[PDB]
RNA sequence: AGCACAGUCUUAACGAUGGAUGUCUUGGUUCCUACAGCGAUGAAGGCCGCAGCAAAAUGCGAUACGCAAUGAAAAUUGCAGUGACUGAAUCAUCAGAAUGCUGAAUGUAAACUACACCAAUUCCCUGGGAAUAGUGGUACUCCUACAGAAA
RNA sequence: GGCCUAUCGAUCCUUUAUAUUUGCAAAAUGACGUAAAUUACUUACUACUGUGCAUAUAGAGGUGUCUGAAAAGUUACCACAG
RNA sequence: UGCUAUCUAGCGAAACCACAGCCAAGGGAACGGGCUUGGCAAAAUCAGCGGGGAAAGAAGACCCUGUUGAGCUUUACUCUAG
RNA sequence: GAAAAAAUUUUUUUUUAGAAUCUUUUUAUGAGUAGAAAAUCGUGGGGUUUGUGUUGAAGCGAAAUACGUGAGUUUUCGUGGAACAUCUCCCUAGUGCAGAUCUUGGUGGAAGUAGCAACUAUUCAAAUGAGAACUUUGAAGACUGAAGUGGAGAAGGGUUUCUUGUCAACUGUGAUUGAACAAGAGUUAGCCGCUCCUAAGGGAUAGCUGAAAAGUGUUUAAAGGGGUCCCCGUCUCAAAAGGGAA
RNA sequence: AUACUGACGUGCAAAUCGUUCAUUUCAAUCACGUUUAGGGGCGAAAGACUAAUCGAAAAGCCUAUUAGCUGGUUAUUUUCGA
RNA sequence: UCUUAACCCACUCGUCUUGAAACACGGACCAAGGAGUCUAGCAAAUGUGCAAGUGUAUAUGAUUCUUUAAACAUUUUACGCAUAAUUAAUGUAAUAUGUCCAUUGUAGAUUUGUGCCCCACUUUGCAUACAAUACCGGUAAGCAAAUGCUUUAUUGAGUACGAG
RNA sequence: GAUGUUAGGAGGGCAAAUCCGCCGAAUUUAAGCAUAUAAUUAAGCGGAAGAAAAGAAAAUAACUAUGAUUCCUUUAGUAACGGCGAGUGAACAAGGACCAGCUCAAACGGUUAAUCCUUCGUUUGGUGCAAACCUUUCGACGGAAUUGUCGUUGAAUUAUUCCAUGAAUGCCUUUAAUUUGAGCAAAGUGAGCAGGAAUGCUUCCCCAUAGAGGGUGAAAGGCCCAUAGUUCUUUUUAAUUUAUUCAUUGGAAUUUUUCAUGUCGAGUCGUGUUCUUUGAGAUUGGAGCACUAAUACGUGUGAUACAUUUCACAUAAAGCUAAAUAUAUGUAGGAGACCGAUAGCAAACAAGUACCGUGAGGGAAAGAUGAAAUAGUACUCAGGAAUGAGCAAUUAAAUAGUACCUGAAAUCGUUAAGAUGGAACGGAUUAAGAGAGAAAACAAGUAAAGAGGGGAAUAUUCUCUUCUUUAUUAAAAGAAACAUCAGUGAUU
């Protein structure tokens, strides 16, 4: 480290890069974030916009588990198949890929993207998006909800 | 020693008598006595920045670039053009990917290894370890540094029932298992290619280790082998080509 | 050195060498066993006692034979009849002499010196 | 055998002066491993001693820089003593010794080698004979047990 | 809103308006409402559901040293940084 | 008149010191020992002296500045023993 | 991919490039504090490589027809007497001084100068010794002038005493002197002090408070003594000038 | 310890020396022993004194307190440059 | 090379400073030591590895046991961040085929063609810019028997065939 | 309840890094400051251990649930607290390290407590040299205690299986680990060269499951100790190895079948209040104070005050408990991309010393001769004595002479050279002096006679080559001068 660093390009120039008329003070604005408001206003509405005063409720005791959901889109649902399993699919109309997206750990299914049209498969899930619902209706497939 | 150029009881005299603004022991009547005390200006004084236990002790460097690192460097051990710009002799050697029989992980003495390099064509290398023996220069050398000696040989093994014994106690000859093979080794000083010695053992296992041949779905998590598209023929012929 | 319990620092190593008990010094004033006697025993190196026969090897007195006059254990000289040197003053005492510059040809042997002997074989 | 102005300045040679540099290093240093309490059975701390010739560290305690025992084991020397053809001289180990005066310090004390009181006490010899005012015991709180006192 | 150029105030805080929108953390508080059923721990179906607190949005209460510290004197006894 | 000074023999410091040391005028940080143009300018010394060295002391105690203090006081704000 | 010269058509001599952050070539341009960048150079250690060492290294002083714009590098001569480099590449750093009234240590100019200025005065002759204004003896002259440079003592010091040596340092001049230095010797108590007693006082017990530490001191006592079962009744240290046995 | 603002003022001395003057049988002086300790004591009162130290001692620690303020802040070439 | 000469030039360095040769300050002299660092957490840049994943965390395993205090391996499917967002908050969270397909423009790198090379026409149209529409969460308004709707407004660190 | 120098015993004190208790601030931060912060930290007084502390549910969840503690990874800089400013700040799940349980009390047992203890005793084993330890049941004599010791965890009743038990005879074998001290432990003290003396240089040898390390008159695998390797002896704790009969007593676990539905820690919980404290918020924990409970269908929980009711989960107010974990302290090791004597622990040393402060306290300077002083400056001369000198004298070396390595700069001495009219030094540019140097700064080849090296031919014939020397022909190189051009000026 110490071969590359600025002391080494600076090294007999007497202010150090850091101003012959300013002359590099210990804390020369105060401590922190504390010229917020009082006079740093400035930077802080500039970088910063959301930042003081308070806003909605107090919950006191969240708890991040029980809100936990890991969501997919359909469109990527055909993709949590294996190559040669999707080729068989494609080849067969008779069958329908069954999804339980549980094992990938998903809980809702979303609805972007577009999908292969005429081509039935069931998804399993916990939750399902208004539009993937009936986008999965939609392609002739079926949506199962299960815990 | 962390309190170190700070224990002793001392502070600025202040002024109305010339003296440095610095901090002096106000001691009694020995040479103590109005002497600067802390600082790094001052005798004493102790570091400016006294060493902290933890200076980045912990460094990662991934699965992937450490395995690219070992998978390269034997790629580079086969070239036989590095083999020779590393500085090991070799001109008298059959060709650079040196493979011998397993005879080699059975041997007793130390004699029978020094046979078996002369053998080899490993003399002229052997003659510049021997030599290369000395004592180092400088100030680390009474911190238990007290040679300097080059590398020759790394020999790669399968099987320690010879090996271990016979080139243990050899100048500038190193002994790795196959599975265990480190990079440090394989490259001294980070200089790629090392004169590697194989067993046909060694050398076999390699090919199975890379192949994706036994050991179920284990290997690297359903994984084998760098294998990047940067690419060769070489530069020179694909101008000459007749088309370009 | 493969015992990892040992010490292989320098530092601990001379500071045993100084500050040796009087056994330890009479351990290291071992000297290598005369050629035939070598050969007879199978012994390489025998600790000399006062009273034995030894030849210098090395030093500007080397090829002289004799018996040994006097031994320092601590600060590691032996002492040979055929080594004097004059003082500045001209008064004579011996050169000492480092316990592996010389090889031993007689031995006196005692009864305990032959019981190592014993133990040697 | 004569000749050189002196001083000041500068220069070179050769030195004094000074202890820098370099070279060392029985030392520090940090980390890691490991075990890990001593004390009324009187500790730590502190004094006072102790060497044949001996001041200071070290060591040791009136048996005092070693005693006994063990393992090594023939030397030891500054002078001077001493010992060896293996319980001496030398080392290391050290399980048996000894263990000053104090100090919680505990008989009352304290700029005291002061002062009480109760036991007199120790040794030799195989059931007796000699020595010494010396040596011990005697704090405060507590507990378990015992005692004769009381309400 | 005032013929035009002048007539005034953030966040936190307080206070009252507003909602077929919300929360108070395992549950419930309109209501056994509406239907059926009743060998009962019955089964459906309902857009508008306790006090108190918390919100969200909208004003207003104030910052005139007016981009908003809860703030008087004195030292010829004085100290220190400049 | 004494004691010093003065000179000798012996012994023998210190403060201080960018480098130093002749002036006039000009300009220039508007008052120069050195700059520019002039006056001029010849060793080594010995004794005095206080013109000048804007002589020395020591981060002017004056004065001003600090969102550095401290002492003291009140019907300054806020507490608090009694 | 052949140019020239020397020789005496044939011999000899010089040169004869391919590194793409490289090489050839052209044209334009060049101020610089604060400040930013790049290319370098040097120091400590490590891995790596291939070297230097006792026919003398590092280091150092004097230098060099020396090299580089420069930082610097390299070398010669002299000293020196043991370890020394790495530019082949790269990690690592307590890494580059003129400056801080820097820190620490040495040292000058000031300067043989300031100075060795309280307390009336010393002289003569001798002895000692290598050497005498200031050691010793004698003779003179004087002073302190009993609130003494006199006797005794306390504090405090602690062998300074004393004899015998003695002169490295010290004895701000000299010095044979010495309260300096070395070796020894020297302090003897029934009656002289302390030692005993209480005072002004201090520390504790009994208690009681306080987390404890401590704060207190008869203040809710079943604790030391004397008599022949009774009667007294907190303890202890505290005066080297009070009291006190000789 | 009044005055000579005497001598001294790199001292004989971190308050000395000379001369002058005030005090002397009492609210007298001196010793020794004793008491009260740091926002504390003690003060015939001066912010006096409390071991050369006082408008808050000395010691050590919290502590390398803090500082919009002062000083210092180390090799080269080259480039752009306020 | 060193050395004086002589001619011409040459004011105490450092310093804060509008302005220092100053009658501004620090510097008697020399030597050695002596000052932008280390950790934490964040950012952009660039290198480097992998990619809709990535990072083996703690930890287990070994003929790992001078070096070895790291190096090696991951069971004969944890966690961080990124993979869709929004929001006080319950919550809600499609650019759609009903040839893997199918977002709209205008500039715009690259490609096809024509008449042994630049060209002038055409041809295809990345990146990006400048827009355009959608659609998703908030908030409105309009309606409202809820898979609450709705032309139409607005708002978000939004989205429009993943980039970390 | 006293009293006892009654008999047997204990506590006290020191040390402190990690550990635990109290008590308990300010600088600081907010560019001020008063709340917040610093900080439940520093100081203060106490208590422990080799680790402690915590610990067997008055727990978390709302799941398909988990299930003593500690610790790591984590959640998480999140919920949250805060002049909502500065700033501050948890828990549950999950992955692991690691996992160990429990017993008092109350309840239950009255055939006379089945208990406990001191003192006195007494013997069946076993080690050790001896000291000594170690097992071992049996009696007394005292006490304690029913104001409650011991047993027991509902109670019997069935069948099974286990576990303690005592005697006889047999029998204590083989190994594996683990950990101490022990030993044994490879080859050259070979040439030759220069050397003060090799371990150097060469050259001819070797040994290596030892080429770590140190010492050896200069760098050593082969000089020594050590080292690698092994052979034993030491610690314990595993496998193996053998049991066979005769004996009482007692106990447990299940299992039937009956019968019993008992129990469950109070000035404590709780509430009000205060202050403290925290993440706790219309009060999180603590503590002070006031009021003060309920019995298992109780009452403690489910992070917003409340009432009325669910449901899930727990069993407070008594106690113990190994392990993973911590360890700036003490001691013992092993270390190092650390420091190398102004550094580094204040301390490389006769340093926590000298010395200083009334005292609490403060606290230094301070390493190096040489290979060997069992090489330490002999002797002589001149010297009062210091000392000096030597034709003398140790050493390889004394300008290595013990305040001894190397020995920089400031500073100053000698000699020599130059200079020198109120500064000094410098730059730019020549000069004259004084020094140094020949490598670009001249001489290829040929003949004569000295020294080397090679190659070919079949250790020695032929022949190719480079240095010294004598003299003997070339040449090239730079500087001049003029002429000649091209570029650029000036002139008449």
């Amino acid at each position: 480290a110490t071969r590359f660093k600025k002391n080494r390009k600076k090294r007999g120039h007497v202010s150090a890069g850091h101003g012959r008329v300013g002359k590099h003070r210990k804390h020369p604005g105060g401590r922190g974030k504390a010229g917020g408001l009082h006079h740093m206003r400035i930077n802080f509405d500039k970088y910063h916009p959301g930042y003081f005063g308070k806003v909605g409720m107090r919950h006191l005791n969240l708890l991040k588990n029980r809100t936990y959901c890991p969501t997919i889109n359909v469109d990527k649902l055909w993709g949590l198949l294996p190559e040669e399993k999707k080729k068989e699919f494609s080849e067969n109309k008779d069958i329908a890929p069954v999804i339980d997206v549980t094992r990938k750990g998903y809980f809702k299914v979303l609805g972007n993207g577009k999908l292969k049209h005429n081509q039935p498969i069931v998804v399993k899930a916990r939750y399902f998006s208004s539009v993937a619902e009936k986008k999965i209706k939609a392609v002739g497939g079926q949506c199962i909800l299960v815990a | 020693k962390l309190g170190a150029g700070y224990e002793t009881s001392a502070e600025s005299w202040g002024t109305g008598r010339a003296v440095a603004r610095i901090p002096r022991v106000p001691g009694g009547g020995t040479h103590r006595a109005g002497q600067g005390a802390f600082g790094n200006m001052c005798r004493g004084g102790g570091m400016f920045n006294p060493t902290k236990i933890w200076r980045r002790w912990g460094r990662k460097v991934n699965l992937k670039e450490k395995r690219y690192a070992v998978c390269s460097s034997i790629a580079a051990s086969g070239v036989t053009s590095l083999v020779l710009a590393r500085g090991h002799r070799i001109s008298h050697l059959k060709e650079v990917p040196l493979v011998v029989s397993n005879d080699i992980e059975s041997l007793s003495k130390t004699k029978e290894a020094v046979n078996f390099l002369v053998s080899l064509g490993l003399k002229d290398e052997v003659n510049r370890l021997v030599k290369s023996k000395k004592i180092r220069a400088g100030k680390g050398k009474m911190r238990n540094r007290k040679y300097k000696i080059r590398n020759g040989p790394l020999i790669i093994y399968e099987n320690d029932n010879g090996v271990k014994k016979a080139f243990r106690n050899i100048p500038g000859v190193d002994l790795c298992k196959v599975t265990k093979l480190n990079l440090l080794k394989l490259a001294p000083g980070g200089s790629i290619g090392r004169l590697c010695i194989w067993s046909e053992s060694a050398f076999k296992k390699l090919d199975v280790i890379y192949g994706k041949i036994h050991e179920k779905k284990v290997t690297k998590k359903n994984y084998i082998l760098p294998k990047s598209i940067v690419h060769n023929p070489d530069i020179y012929r694909i101008i000459h080509s007749d088309k370009v | 050195k493969f015992n990892k319990q040992k010490s292989s620092s320098r530092r601990k190593m001379r500071k045993a060498h100084f500050t040796a008990p009087a056994g330890l010094r009479r351990k290291i004033m071992s000297s290598k066993l005369s050629k035939e006697l070598r050969l007879k025993y199978k012994t390489r190196s025998l600790p000399v006692r006062k009273d034995d026969e030894v030849l210098i090897c090395r030093g500007h007195n080397h090829g002289r034979e004799g018996k040994v006059v006097k031994i320092n254990r601590k600060r590691y000289k032996i002492y040979v009849e055929r080594v004097t040197r004059e003082k500045v003053n001209g008064e004579s005492t011996f050169i000492g002499i480092h316990p592996s510059n010389v090889v031993l040809t007689k031995l006196k042997v005692d009864k305990n010196r032959k019981k190592i002997l014993d133990r040697k074989a």
